[PDB]
């Protein structure tokens, strides 16, 4: 019973830890709003920076679109193989039934 | 019969293809759903920044709540750093801490787990544990409770 | 697992509301010159036109991206019903002219 | 873009005057969002420590859940995976069975 205590207080330790690190997981954008940070201290005429930041945002938009688009290919392939398997399984299956 | 055999062998043969390429698909559609998420928070935040700019009469408030929510971040990541004590972390590789500590959870669990059995079969009665330490005894000779 | 997913709901409200009154309070500086006052519709009707027919734009941006993404869906199954056909055909194709 | 043009001029000479109905927006949205229709910005910050207090007690008590739904549903997996082995070596049979 002591080290069955002793281990749900670890758990707890270990709960509490992943929870924070989620949450950081989920503040993940929020870190990439240090440039709105730094854009609503300029109190001024900041339309350029704006532009700026869209623009950024529109390279790594891009960048992730490839990115889904080569993998949504890859896994299209996968996808496939799979099923010519399947396919291959049922008749060499039928066939074993017949012999 | 020997054919058979053969198409035994063939049949095997493609159930652990089959094995392997539906562990691979599942793999795939992970990341294909990882990165469709990424892509569409991405392009979220780009059509939210058209429109401040189109609407620049959105005066600042959406740079207002995104400002408030960077010095949130902040906070939570020197919280997170306090309480995994990792002065050495940031964003791009706190995810590596969180699968490591993720598996350090798991261990956990799964021993208090196998504990949560051990403390629930421990309502067995004093006899019963008696009982079995004199059979034992009775059939190999004096032992140890531990050794039992 | 039930009570658990209650919990994180009132955890996530609980979140929510600290959250507003965070930005009360960061606010409240604004609120400080609230008496302040500038002018206002000038170029309103053209602007208000303009930003109706770009509601309707985006109204449609999104019709248009569900129909690609189903689509693409349906283009899947296609894909992976014509992989099992290829295999069959193939395989018979083979098998006669070997016979 | 077009519409950014347009209003390229319009926006520009904000005065910082039209910036505390932003105010206005929060704190009415709180006002709902928070059931406290007293809600002033004056007396705001006991209601966010309080409201804060009570989001710390959710999280407290949303770990203390998710340790036990941890360990029930790793038993359950471990339940599951002696089903799968009798499934596997005689076939299909009840958990009673098992």
């Amino acid at each position: 019973q002591q080290d069955y205590e002793t281990a749900k207080h670890s758990q707890h330790q270990a709960k509490q830890q992943a929870f924070a690190l989620v949450e950081i997981v989920q503040r993940r954008v929020h870190f990439s709003y240090s440039d709105s940070a730094g854009m609503l201290s300029e109190n001024a005429d900041l339309n350029d920076k704006l532009r700026q930041r869209l623009e950024h945002a529109e390279s790594d938009r891009s960048r992730a679109r490839e990115q889904l688009r080569q993998q949504q290919a890859q896994y299209s392939q996968f996808n496939q193989v799979l099923a010519s398997l399947k396919s291959s399984y049922e008749t060499k299956q039928d066939m074993l039934k017949e012999l | 019969q020997e054919k058979i055999d053969r198409y035994q062998v063939d049949l095997e043969e493609l159930s652990y293809r089959l094995e392997e390429q539906t562990d691979v698909v599942e793999e795939a559609g992970e990341l294909q759903a990882e990165y469709e998420a990424r892509t569409e928070a991405t392009e979220q935040e780009v059509d939210e920044l058209k429109s401040q700019l189109a609407d620049y009469q959105q005066a600042l408030d959406v740079q207002q709540t995104r400002a408030i929510q960077y010095q949130q971040a902040l906070q939570a990541l020197e919280r997170a750093r306090e309480l995994c004590r990792l002065p050495d972390l940031s964003v791009d590789n706190a995810e590596e801490w969180l699968e490591t500590f993720q598996a350090k959870e798991q261990q956990a669990t799964e021993a208090l787990l196998a504990l949560e059995q051990k403390l629930s079969v421990a309502d067995a009665a004093h006899n019963q544990f008696e009982q079995a330490y004199q059979l034992v005894k009775n059939i190999v000779g004096e032992t140890s409770r531990s050794e039992a």
